[PDB]
């Protein structure tokens, strides 16, 4: 229904908070890489927005990112969480139980966002392409992509965002 | 506190390269980013790049990107700035600076590391004691020397007493003169405290190892 | 690309007075949205690293004294000194953090102070530079107001020109003055066949040039 806004929102801010505490990210702290085009392909009713809460501790920023991931994902209920399996395999092709999801998640994040392809990265102006995302007639969904400040964080925020956008898919019959 | 070590002044040949250290200490590495600064003697400041020791990345002046690079080992919670294929141009002294929180500006500084780039040849200064004439019968007070004449490069160090005396001290600017520097350094006191107090000149050149301390005894 | 114009590049004002200096860039250092301009101020007193005063256009910096003071908006920015002190004595650099980073050529703060003469000093060859072969003959200026003063040696009566090294000292940072440090070289040699030594100080506080003289045969 609504409430994946609900969620997708109550993630946004707790991940806009814990940037800010647990590495103190701030909306005015310089930004080592900046989001240039932000879409999806196959866009049918989602919003996107981009805002910067840069730091320079990448890893802070991961560790971060992560907790809110799993801060969000543990206010689910037991009936909710049942659809997440589901959703990795699709974003990312990865088995996990309604338990080892938490876990799988860090370990993808770990291995991939440490990768040389990411973190050797030096490109100023980095574009975030998702490539599926619906929203319901009515009301469009709003999407956010959270600019950490750097190449490894992002990392993270869009691997969330890949996971979130094939949880839309399910609120459009 | 917070503190930035640089390493020590460097003397190179024309041609060749240099790697300075700035060793950071008193908050977290990884939280700040860490810029360098170029000052040609009696010139303004000048931005070189910056780079952010948590992830490595860097970005540099259009005018030094073939000339600098930054460089940090989080292990160390130290960063090295390189400079290559060194010209007259080159010489001067460079500084590391952390930045604020938002990363834009420099709160902290290390104290320069000073580069000479010459095809000359480091040479050992040589201390020489300046006492009065000879008339001791001449007023209150009375003020001493110390000659340091001809070494290279230009680092020298000149302290009274390894530094208690610092009051009534003038330590005149290095003057360059075929190759060799030489430099002064007078200072005052009371009729009474001297010759009766000893008054010894430290004076330290690491650029050759010299290190010399030289007592000033009257005439 | 982004260019920092300072000025004046220098000012004399006595302590108490007050000053301005502007800073303007090629740029609009200015956030639309947010309200916030991307420029500091900076001081880099004599031989020392540079400190951060102002950032953001207007904030000062921690432990920073209230007469400092950072203004101005979009590329036209002002710093001033309520009541100069001596201990203001440095060069002022603005720099802007907007795209990239860039300092300006800095304005040097000097300060106006009532003449004073200089207390001269006179030093004859030390006993070891002798023995190694050579001889210099020191003399001292300290202490004098304005910067210029003329030196001039005579050996014997006659006026020496070649052989001399001058060097002037950064203004006091405690009384604003000037010293200056005036050094002869000769060879044990020539030394030897002469015998009366004497530097010449000309200094507009006075018509009469101070002397200080002294003869080999005396010590």
């Amino acid at each position: 229904a609504a409430s994946i806004q609900t969620t997708v929102n109550t993630l946004s801010e707790r991940i806009s908070s814990k940037l800010e505490q647990e590495a103190n990210a701030s909306a005015q702290t310089k930004c080592d890489i900046e989001i240039g085009n932000f879409y999806i392909r196959q866009n049918h009713g989602c919003n996107l927005t981009v805002k910067n809460m840069c730091s320079a501790d990448a890893d802070a920023q991961l560790d971060a990112v992560l907790s809110a991931a799993t801060e969000t994902y543990s206010g689910l209920t037991p009936e909710q969480k049942a659809y997440v399996p589901a959703m990795f395999t699709a974003a990312l092709n990865i088995q996990t139980s309604v338990n080892t999801v938490v876990r799988d998640f860090e370990n993808y994040v770990k291995q991939t966002c440490n990768s040389s392809a990411v973190v050797d990265n030096k490109l100023k102006i980095q574009n975030v392409i998702i490539d599926e995302c619906y929203g319901a007639p009515g009301s469009p969904t709003n999407l956010e992509f959270i600019n950490t400040g750097s190449s490894k964080g992002n990392c993270a925020i869009k691997a969330l965002m890949q996971l979130t956008t094939k949880a839309t898919t399910q609120i459009a019959p | 506190q917070v503190q930035l070590q640089q390493s020590g002044a460097e003397l190179a040949k024309p041609g060749a390269s240099v790697k300075m250290s700035c060793k950071a200490s008193g908050y977290t590495f990884t939280r700040y980013w860490m810029h360098w600064v170029k000052q040609r003697p009696g010139q303004g400041l000048e931005w070189i790049g910056y780079i952010n020791p948590s992830t490595g990345y860097t970005e540099y002046n259009q005018k030094f990107k073939d000339k600098a690079t930054l460089t940090a080992d989080k292990s160390s919670s130290t960063v090295y700035m390189q400079l290559s294929s060194l010209t007259s141009e080159d010489s001067a002294v460079y500084y590391c600076a952390r930045t604020t929180v938002d990363g834009y500006d420099f709160a902290y500084w290390g104290q320069g590391t000073l580069v000479t780039v010459s095809a000359a040849k480091t040479t050992a200064p040589s201390v020489y004691p300046l006492a009065p004439g000879s008339a001791a019968q001449t007023n209150s007070m009375v003020t001493l020397g110390c000659l340091v004449k001809g070494y290279f490069p230009e680092p020298v160090t000149v302290t009274w007493n390894s530094g208690s005396l610092s009051s009534g001290v003038h330590t005149f600017p290095a003057v360059l003169q075929s190759d060799l520097y030489t430099l002064s350094s007078s200072v005052t006191v009371p009729s009474s405290t001297w010759p009766s107090e000893t008054v010894t000149c430290n004076v330290a050149h690491p650029a050759s190892s010299t290190k010399v301390d030289k007592k000033i005894v009257p005439r | 690309d982004m260019v920092m114009s300072q000025s004046p590049s220098s000012l004399a004002v006595s302590a108490g007075e007050k000053v301005s200096m502007s800073c303007k860039s090629s740029q609009t250092l200015l956030n639309s949205r947010t309200r916030k301009n991307y420029l500091a101020w900076y001081q880099q007193k004599p031989g020392q690293s540079p400190k951060l005063l102002i950032y953001w256009a207007s904030t000062r910096e921690s432990g920073v004294p209230d007469r400092f003071t950072g203004s101005g908006s979009g590329t036209d920015f002002t710093l001033t000194i309520s009541s100069v002190q001596a201990e203001d004595l440095a060069v002022y650099y603005c720099k802007q953090s907007y795209n990239l980073w860039t300092f300006g050529g800095g304005t040097k703060l000097e300060i106006k102070r009532a003449d004073a003469a200089p207390t001269v000093s006179i030093f004859p060859p030390s006993s070891e530079q002798l023995t190694s072969g050579g001889a210099s003959v020191v003399c001292f200026l300290n202490n004098f107001y304005p910067k210029d003063i003329n030196v001039k040696w005579k050996i014997d009566g006659s006026e020496r020109a070649a052989g001399v090294l001058n060097s002037w000292t950064d203004q006091d940072s405690k009384d604003s003055t000037y010293s200056m440090s005036s050094t002869l070289t000769l060879t044990k040699d020539e030394y030897e066949r002469h015998n009366s030594y004497t530097c010449e100080a000309t200094h507009k506080t006075s018509t009469s040039p101070i002397v200080k003289s002294f003869n080999r045969n005396e010590c």
